[PDB]
């Protein structure tokens, strides 16, 4: 009863998933991926692309900051380093925190991570 | 005379040709200027991208 309706939106730097289908305020949108396909890359790809644009509504990105809080688990040795690569590329790691429990870090720690 | 007919027949083709060929030498001069123009516009766009990105990188580092 302390929860209100969506009334704002975010922009992930893409076309089809922000024009044709607006990713709104506090939306829970799952991305069903396959197997034999790299989930992980197509993820972080959209990391740097995503910088919000509520410009057109009359609000800044100072009243909508770009904070990436990431919690994976059971990720490969390449992929876990390929993640940090994207971030360290261009400035976006002094406004975000990573957490990512390696596939060689115990199954007990998996759960609490989030 | 038949010959007074014929001289009007060359002077007729040889003006159409030379207007067609100054309507290609105009068209090319336009499309090339608008080309040259757009290839420096695109040059403008690139420079911004590469400077906006760069300043952010060097800020985050510091």
């Amino acid at each position: 009863v302390a929860r209100r309706k969506p009334e704002q939106f975010i922009q992930t730097g893409i076309s089809t998933i922000d024009v044709m289908n607006t990713l709104v305020r506090g939306q829970k949108l799952p991305i069903f991926s396959g197997s034999g396909l790299p989930a992980n890359e197509i993820a972080a790809q959209i990391a740097r692309q995503a910088t919000v644009r509520p410009d057109l509504s009359g609000e800044g990105e100072k009243e909508e900051p770009f904070a990436v809080v990431f919690a994976a688990m059971g990720i490969t040795q390449r992929e876990l380093s390929y993640f940090i690569q994207e971030f360290e590329r261009t400035g976006a790691l002094s406004r975000s925190v990573l957490f990512l429990n390696k596939a060689d870090d115990p199954t007990i720690e998996r759960i609490l991570t989030p | 005379k038949l010959e007074a007919i014929l001289s009007q027949e060359v002077e007729a083709e040889i003006q159409a040709l030379l207007q067609e060929a100054e309507a290609k030498a105009e068209a090319v001069k336009r499309e090339a200027e608008e080309k040259a123009k757009a290839l420096l516009q695109a040059r403008e766009r690139a420079l911004e991208a590469q400077y906006r990105a760069a300043l952010r990188r060097a800020e985050s580092a510091g």
